[PDB]
RNA sequence: AUUCUAUGAUUAGUGUGAACGAAAAUAGAGCAGCCUAUUAAAAUAAGUAAAAUGGCUUUAAAGCUGUUUGAAUAUUGUGGG
RNA sequence: CAGUCGCGUAAGCGGGGCAUAGGAUCACAAGAUACAAAAAGGAAAGAUCUUGGAUUUUUGGAAAAGCUACGCUAGGGAUAA
């Protein structure tokens, strides 16, 4: 689930952000950092609210209307396989499992 | 490898058998594990073998 | 002898059961368990 | 049809186990059919088949058997498997 | 991960217990599974899953008392005269 944080920040007295300098900050910025943004305009966080959003049935159609790209992309959990090198099987039965011991296959095969 | 034909051959007196055990004097039963019960007796045999199933001769389109 | 193993039979008549232990000098067991045959939580009651 | 050899088969199967262990079929050796039997025999089989019980053999069937009991009469579907 | 339940405002937690002291198979029994069914239709007896009864306490799982100065054989001399 994605967290969407709604932040309300207070501007200092007599500090009006230029209407053209605010639309320039987001230019060529794909990792919006609240920390840096706040430090540049000397703002202060006062209020805040939260609401999450995950994949739902209406997600695909909402992307079509606004052209949001990334609909045909699904994420699968990364799988970590064991780091132990393969080892030869051990045991009386495991040794005698090749065609050599075909006469002893009644003790080695079809074990519960 | 002809065993029992001198020390220098490398297969001389004992003939690769060791020294006075059961593997030198006689023969050990193959199914024997020293006394410990086998796993097929500790777990049992699983399932059955279908003796009525037909043995088809598989043929593919490739 | 003091403790017995009872069988909690599903009341959906699906034939699934749960086995729990309880003392003889107590009341019969009765629980709300998950029946995997119908895949729903139903009422399970002691066999006898 | 029977007998002999191999394969089928350390198989099916049996047994707690260890082990034991078929048949169909295939190939080879031989080949032969009959009751009027090529050496002289049946008016087609009743205390029998079978059942209970005690054993044998065995896979529970079929087969052998002591004791006590006890059937039916042909494909116009009687009897065994 | 799937199934579907409890608690919680929510985040979330829950596949018994703060941790460390309760044995299988076979046989047998009760449920489910729909696999195979020795001519065929069924069945019996089998197969899978779940579960139960064990000083199976020699707890990797024999139903089990002694004597021999009359002792026998194969061995070792773990020191036994
Ligand atoms: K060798
Ligand atoms: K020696
Ligand atoms: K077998
Ligand atoms: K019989
Ligand atoms: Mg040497
Ligand atoms: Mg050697
Ligand atoms: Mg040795
Ligand atoms: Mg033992
Ligand atoms: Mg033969
Ligand atoms: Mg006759
Ligand atoms: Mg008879
Ligand atoms: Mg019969
Ligand atoms: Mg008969
Ligand atoms: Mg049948
Ligand atoms: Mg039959
Ligand atoms: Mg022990
Ligand atoms: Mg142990
Ligand atoms: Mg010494």
């Amino acid at each position: 689930y994605h967290r969407l944080n709604v932040f309300v920040l207070e501007q200092k007295p007599g500090a009006k952000i230029d209407g053209e300098a605010l639309k320039k900050h987001l230019e060529n910025r794909e990792n919006f950092s609240l920390k840096g943004f706040r430090e540049k305009f000397d703002l202060e966080p006062v209020g805040f609210n939260l609401f999450r959003s995950e994949w739902d049935e209406g997600t695909a159609e909402v992307m079509e209307r606004h052209g949001i790209p990334g609909a045909e992309v699904e994420f699968k959990r990364q799988k970590f396989a064991s780091l132990k090198p393969p080892r030869k099987a051990r045991g009386w039965e495991a040794k005698r499992q090749k065609p050599k011991y075909k006469s002893l296959w009644k003790y080695v095969k079809r074990i519960a | 490898i002809r065993k029992g034909r001198g020390p220098s051959s490398g297969y001389g007196k004992t003939a690769g058998r060791g020294t006075k055990g059961q593997k030198a004097h006689g023969h050990v039963k193959p199914w024997f594990q020293g006394g410990q019960t086998p796993l097929i007796v500790s777990h049992g045999r699983k399932g059955f073998v279908n003796q009525f199933a037909a043995d088809m001769s598989e043929l593919n389109l490739e | 002898s003091r403790i017995i193993n009872v069988r909690l039979i599903s009341m959906a008549m699906t034939g699934y059961f749960y086995t729990f232990t309880r003392p003889r000098t107590s009341l019969p067991m009765s629980m709300l368990k998950y029946d995997p045959i119908v895949r729903r939580k139903v009422l399970f009651l002691e066999q006898k």
